[PDB]
RNA sequence: UGGUGGAGCGAUUUGUCUGGUUAAUUCCGAUAACGAACGAGACUCUGGCAUGCUAACUAGUUACGCGACCGGUCGGCGUAAC
């Protein structure tokens, strides 16, 4: 029951927004302690490669970015409640790992 | 009161000719503790105008490639050289910056109207932002140059050619090219 | 024998005086709110350089303040804001006791109740909500509440029966009962959107105003119309006189003050002797408030100035 | 310089002759009832109606806008 | 009793802690004039000579600040001592007094008051810088 | 009084001067021969240098703790001139550093800590804020 | 021990496209669409989307479950881990890679090309597409490479919305003489709620509600209540 | 750049324009054309503002306690309002 945290990372925004806020008011509703979304550095993953195969053009780039967006939610809630809160909740587009101390 | 380096006086400088007077800024309402601004003054059309003279010499004396972003170190020249400026004339430095400006701007330019490798000039008038802008570019390249391989320092260079140019003496470079200017003007009219 | 003079104009606010605000208990302090996001309160000096000076000015309500309203003791303030949420002020200190945080869409009006421990509040959200002291939401009604926006809310101040009173843009001028909340009268007279509805100071008379310009009196005590007071533009506020026994319009450049037994032209404010503007549409009166005393009216503009009407007797 | 295009101008007109008495002068009133009235992409195509709309309900009072 | 509001040049921001007291003037727990650019002293006593040390008088300002380059902080602390100053006498004086001071610091320069909004652009390919391209070689 | 009160300038040469006159500061046998850094052309000018650094290497200590060999060696690095090669920023040398702090040691001014960098004693704290009293005192 | 947020993304996003490269060279004749991976530390589902799943699936589910070896054996993921399911496509019209995929196998037939490709546009045209633009280009007629380009109703080309109004796909046809290359382009419909087509309008589209006939009343009444 | 209409036996042309106006075949307005479609714009990402909102021992401040050194300095440590 002690200090489950709740580490939810994805790359759409929406999904992830949608997905913790569900998980977060159905512990509310349950009367669970909850320290609420910790939003951390969104990491962006750079590639920056000649648009060209051969090399004879005007050296032109593409910018390829791929954004990485982590939520931390914390519980102070027994493991058997936190099992199935964790169960219900499931979203393609949306990784969720369980830690407890 | 407000004063340049807080130790030199906006008061009792004066202005000669009128049609300058509200293209040098330097005045009561423009009084400023250092020329170092950091202002939006090269933003539109005729807001350099605005800017305290002190800092458009300051902005200039940082020309050559290698201080191009060097203007703290052109601030403590321009500090040097309005002592050496105090030390040497004895009146208030301002006054002969405002002088070699007013002296050292040509009134009458030569503009190209025909082809190139031919030489075809028109000689055409001079407006009073670019009689102050030619001012200081001259000033600036006259001290640049003269001190340049030589061991007398940019501050005291500096200082020795608004000396001179205040002044209208010949040893002056800004002067010098003032009188080719307007002589060019004078052979073409 | 008593007819307007312009004693001054407090200027201060930077945007339209959408609302202003007074107490019998403190004469010398009024709280107007402006398009600034900001409510000012006036310290009012009555020098002869000027009228009143700045005081105080509240801020953080994000976007523009609507409706100011505060109690009958001069230490609490009430607004609605653009934001979509109320905030209740320490007048003292000037910062902020509570938040109420229930609607959707923008709050355009508030209203105190007289014993000061119900709070009546309209939205754009086709809803009143009825909020406590404390500031937890008691009660959203949404039974045929408005068909469109809630344009003004204010309370009936009497020992009899206490009644609510809200007109909206759907034509509509509905009366609510507290702790029921049903439907006592619906009054359909009105063409065009309406801005304010006005309760008398004895609580017997009801004035409704809005585009059609046509200013319109109902009795709360049967539910009946009254009369039709002909108006010139837009009615951006009514307010009765609490000594004189006149109801005070806003037409759009000017404001007119009339009398309720002769029913006749008792007053006209306009405000232009210079021509430098004229070319222009002329500036807005968008508040009215009264004094403490009833002697002098406090118009809001939308060119950013709150002007004084002293009543010169003879 | 900037021009309203067709979009805004088509959508603007229709705006009026369907709700005219709905809309004023002020600006910030017309943004909200833009809102509500339409459904509409985004904030700035919104704002840009609601100006374009704004600056037709100004000069309807002066003559009849073909 | 105390307000805290930041000066922003850049990337370099000055937060400003002002309560009541006797007049200490404090940057990162060191005083003004010990600031290692001294040419430009002056900058950071621009707010305090043009409104005069009595108006600072019963007010305690401590100063952090972090990011941005020397010059850059010199202009966020400079911002950040006025703004904390008619944070202050906004708050717990007349708004009259707030004016009296606003009116002569806006006067003076606006940027004491209104942040410098411009910031370092985006370099693109094809160049050394945002706007500078390689050199072009026909033959 | 107190170290951040008084010129940081004049602080190390009054701070050297002491560490001199103590005359119980262990210098190394190469202070004559050995450079400063990887990218110094030639040797310090000063003959004392070794009590400058140990004192700047003191004040370093003082503005904060847990400051290692490695930290160290970042603090007097510099701009390594690479003659026809662009100029790169160059680390400072380990054994100075290492030496100094051991020398520093010797005095029981520094001590490890048990985080795993080095702290000034209180008995180093005495001396540095007493060093600032007379550099103060000498205004 | 485990990897990093950032190379775990990646290595998914490799998985995704490898899978995808596999499934296509392996049910390109039986119209393969699309793929859904669904990732449970229980057991990660793969859904084929297929325009016959009948055949894909084989006799009494044969080739199915020899899909399931493979990427079991080749990934290295345990047994009952996975289960491949097949799903039937909504509309096989409003899909780019089927289309093009038939294209290809009736061009394949020995058809004109002419023809063929007609045929697909007059049906996507009658699936309900918005516009379609069908391009096939290489050695249609004689030793010279030309491209021959067919377009009906709208197409977009700039901005954001291309990303996700329009689909796309390009494949490569095997003939005797050389190879063409099959570009086809579907718009979709606006689809208000719905998984055809995208949820939000065109953004330089404005809908206007029509006004409800108020009758203005001329003499005051007061409904009670 | 089509559709239908107009002008030429025809290739073709008009629509797609005299004149103003715009960064823009962008708009206004003329009008044998009228209705449209792509590009432009809209759009998406990024910079600049919020002492308003939701939050935070993997981010900090303010206050208090204890300590080190002379009311002050601390990126010395531990709790509480945010």
């Amino acid at each position: 029951i002690h200090r489950i945290r709740i580490t939810l990372t994805s790359r759409n925004v929406k999904s992830l927004e949608k997905v913790c806020a569900d998980l977060i008011r159905g512990a509310k509703e349950k009367n669970l302690k909850v320290k609420g979304p910790v939003r951390m550095p969104t990491k962006t993953l750079r590639i920056t490669t000649r648009k060209t195969p051969c090399g004879e053009g005007s050296k032109t780039w593409d910018r390829f970015q791929m954004r990485i967006h982590k939520r931390l939610i914390d519980l102070h809630s027994p493991s058997e409640i936190v099992k199935q809160i964790t169960s219900i909740s499931i979203e393609p587009g949306v990784e969720v790992e369980v830690t407890i101390a | 009161d407000i004063k340049l380096f807080g130790k030199w006086s906006t008061d009792d400088v004066q202005i000669n000719d009128i049609s300058l007077q509200d293209y040098i800024a330097v005045k009561e309402k423009y009084a400023k503790y250092l020329p170092h601004s950091a202002g939006r003054y090269a933003a539109k059309r005729f807001r350099k105008a605005q800017c305290p003279i002190v800092e458009r010499l300051t902005n200039s004396m940082m020309m050559h490639g290698r201080n191009n972003g060097k203007k703290l170190m052109t601030v403590r020249i321009v500090k040097h050289a309005f002592e050496i400026i105090h030390l040497l004339t004895g009146e208030n430095p301002l006054q002969v910056l405002v002088n070699a400006i007013i002296n050292s701007g040509p009134r009458e330019d030569s503009t190209r109207i025909g082809r190139a490798g031919t030489v075809r000039r028109q000689a055409v008038d001079v407006s009073p932002l670019r009689r102050v802008n030619q001012a200081i570019w001259l000033l600036c390249t006259g001290a640049r140059e003269a001190a340049f391989r030589n061991i007398k320092t940019i501050a005291e260079c500096l200082a020795d050619e608004l000396i001179n140019a205040a002044k209208g003496s010949s040893n002056s470079y800004a002067i010098k090219k003032k009188d080719e200017l307007e002589r060019v003007a004078k052979s073409n009219r | 024998t008593e007819q307007m003079t312009l004693r001054g104009t407090l200027k201060g606010h930077n945007g339209w005086v959408t609302q202003i605000a007074t107490t019998p208990q403190f004469p010398d302090m009024i709280l107007s709110a402006s398009r600034d996001k900001t409510i000012i309160m006036w310290k009012l000096t009555r020098d002869e350089t000027n009228y009143g000076i700045p005081q105080r000015a509240l801020r953080g309500h994000s976007h523009f303040v609507s409706d100011v309203v505060i109690s009958s003791d001069g230490q609490f303030a009430l607004s609605g804001s653009w934001d979509g949420t109320l905030r209740l002020w320490d007048l003292t200190t000037g910062t902020t006791t509570r938040r109420f945080v229930g609607h959707t869409k923008d709050v355009l009006s508030v209203a105190f109740s007289s014993d000061n421990r119900q709070i009546v509040s309209g939205s754009r959200d086709k809803t009143i909500k009825l909020w406590n002291t404390l500031g937890v939401c008691k009660y959203t009604v949404q039974d045929e509440s408005h068909s469109e926006w809630v344009s003004c809310v204010r309370f009936s101040p009497n020992s009899s029966n206490p009644i609510i009173v809200s007109c909206g843009w759907d034509k509509l001028v509905k009366v609510w009962n507290l702790a029921n909340c049903k439907l006592k009268t619906n009054h359909i007279g009105h063409t065009g959107y309406l801005n304010t509805v006005t309760v008398s100071p004895d609580g017997s008379l009801c004035a409704s105003g809005g585009k059609d310009g046509q200013a319109m009196l109902w009795d709360l005590n049967e539910g009946k119309h009254l009369y039709t007071l002909d108006g010139g533009d837009i009615i951006n506020a009514l307010c009765f006189s609490p000594n004189r026994y006149w109801l005070c319009a806003a037409t759009g450049p000017s404001i007119k003050i009339w009398d309720l037994e002769g029913k006749i032209i008792v007053d006209e404010l306009k405000q232009e002797v210079i021509s430098t503007s004229s070319k222009a549409e002329p500036p807005q009166c968008t508040s009215l408030a009264w004094s403490a005393d009833g002697q002098t009216l406090f118009a809001g503009y939308t060119d950013n100035l709150v002007r004084v009407w002293q009543v010169t007797i003879g | 310089g900037r021009v309203r295009t067709k979009t805004v101008k088509k959508a603007a007109r229709v705006i009026i002759e369907k709700y005219y008495t709905r809309l004023g002068n002020d600006f910030h009133t017309n943004k909200r009832v833009c809102e509500e009235i339409a459904i509409i992409p985004s904030k700035k195509l919104r704002n840009k109606i609601a100006g374009y709309v704004t600056h037709l309900m100004k000069r309807i009072q002066r003559g009849p806008v073909r | 009793q105390s307000v805290q509001v930041f000066g922003r040049k850049k990337t370099a921001t000055a937060v400003a802690h002002c309560k009541r007291g006797n007049g200490l003037i404090k940057v990162n727990g060191r005083p003004l004039e010990m600031i290692e650019p001294r040419t430009l002293q002056y900058k950071l006593l621009e707010p305090v000579l043009l409104l005069g040390k009595e108006r600072f008088a019963g007010v305690d300002i401590r100063v952090r600040v972090k990011g941005g380059g020397h010059v850059a902080q010199i202009y966020a602390i400079r911002q950040s001592i006025s703004k904390a100053l008619v944070a202050y006498y906004q708050k717990y004086v007349d708004e009259a007094s707030k004016k009296e001071i606003k009116d002569i610091l806006i006067q003076y320069d606006r940027t004491l008051l209104v942040a410098d909004p411009r910031r370092c652009e985006s370099k693109k390919f094809g160049g050394p810088g945002a706007r500078a391209r390689y050199q072009k070689s026909y033959r | 009084v107190t170290v951040k009160d008084v010129n940081q300038q004049e602080f190390v040469r009054a701070l050297a001067a002491f560490l001199k006159k103590s005359g119980k500061l262990k210098v190394p046998e190469w202070v004559d021969t050995v450079k400063l850094a990887k990218h110094k052309e030639l040797a310090p000018y000063d003959e004392n240098w070794f009590y400058t650094r140990a004192a700047s290497t003191a004040r370093h200590l003082y503005l904060r703790g847990g400051a290692g060999v490695g930290s160290m060696t970042k603090i007097y690095g510099g701009r390594q001139r690479n003659g026809v090669m662009p100029s790169h920023f160059s680390r400072g040398s380990k054994s100075v550093a290492r030496r100094v702090l051991q020398a520093l040691e010797g005095l029981k001014m520094v001590e490890k800590d048990q985080d795993g960098g080095r702290k000034l004693t209180p008995q180093g704290q005495r001396d540095l804020d007493r060093i600032a009293g007379q550099v103060a005192a000498a205004n | 021990v485990q990897i990093s947020k950032k190379r775990k993304f990646v290595a998914d996003g490799i998985f995704k496209a490898e899978l995808n490269e596999f499934l296509t060279r392996e049910l390109a004749e039986d119209g393969y669409s699309g793929v859904e991976v669904r990732v449970t530390p229980t057991r990660t589902e793969i859904i084929i989307l297929a325009t016959r799943t009948q055949n894909v699936l084989g006799e009494k589910g044969r080739r199915i479950r020899e899909l399931t070896a493979v990427v079991q054996k080749r990934f290295g993921f345990p047994e009952g881990s996975v289960e491949l399911y097949a799903e039937k496509v909504a509309t096989r019209g409003l899909c780019a890679i089927a289309q093009a995929e038939s294209l290809r196998y009736k061009l394949l037939g020995g058809l004109a090309v002419r023809r063929a490709c007609y045929g697909v546009l007059r049906f996507i045209m009658e699936s309900g597409a918005k516009g379609c633009e069908v391009v096939v280009s290489g050695k249609l007629r004689g030793q010279r490479a030309k491209s021959m380009k067919f377009v009906d109703g709208l197409m977009i080309h700039s901005g954001d919305p291309v990303n996700y109004y329009v689909d796309t796909a390009v494949r490569h046809v095997l003939l005797r003489q050389g190879v063409l290359g099959i570009k086809v382009k579907i718009m979709l419909p606006w689809d208000p709620t719905g998984k055809i087509g995208p949820k939000k309008p065109l953004p330089d589209h404005v809908s206007i509600v029509e006004p409800k006939d108020e009758i203005l009343p001329t003499t005051p009444i007061s409904e009670q209540k």
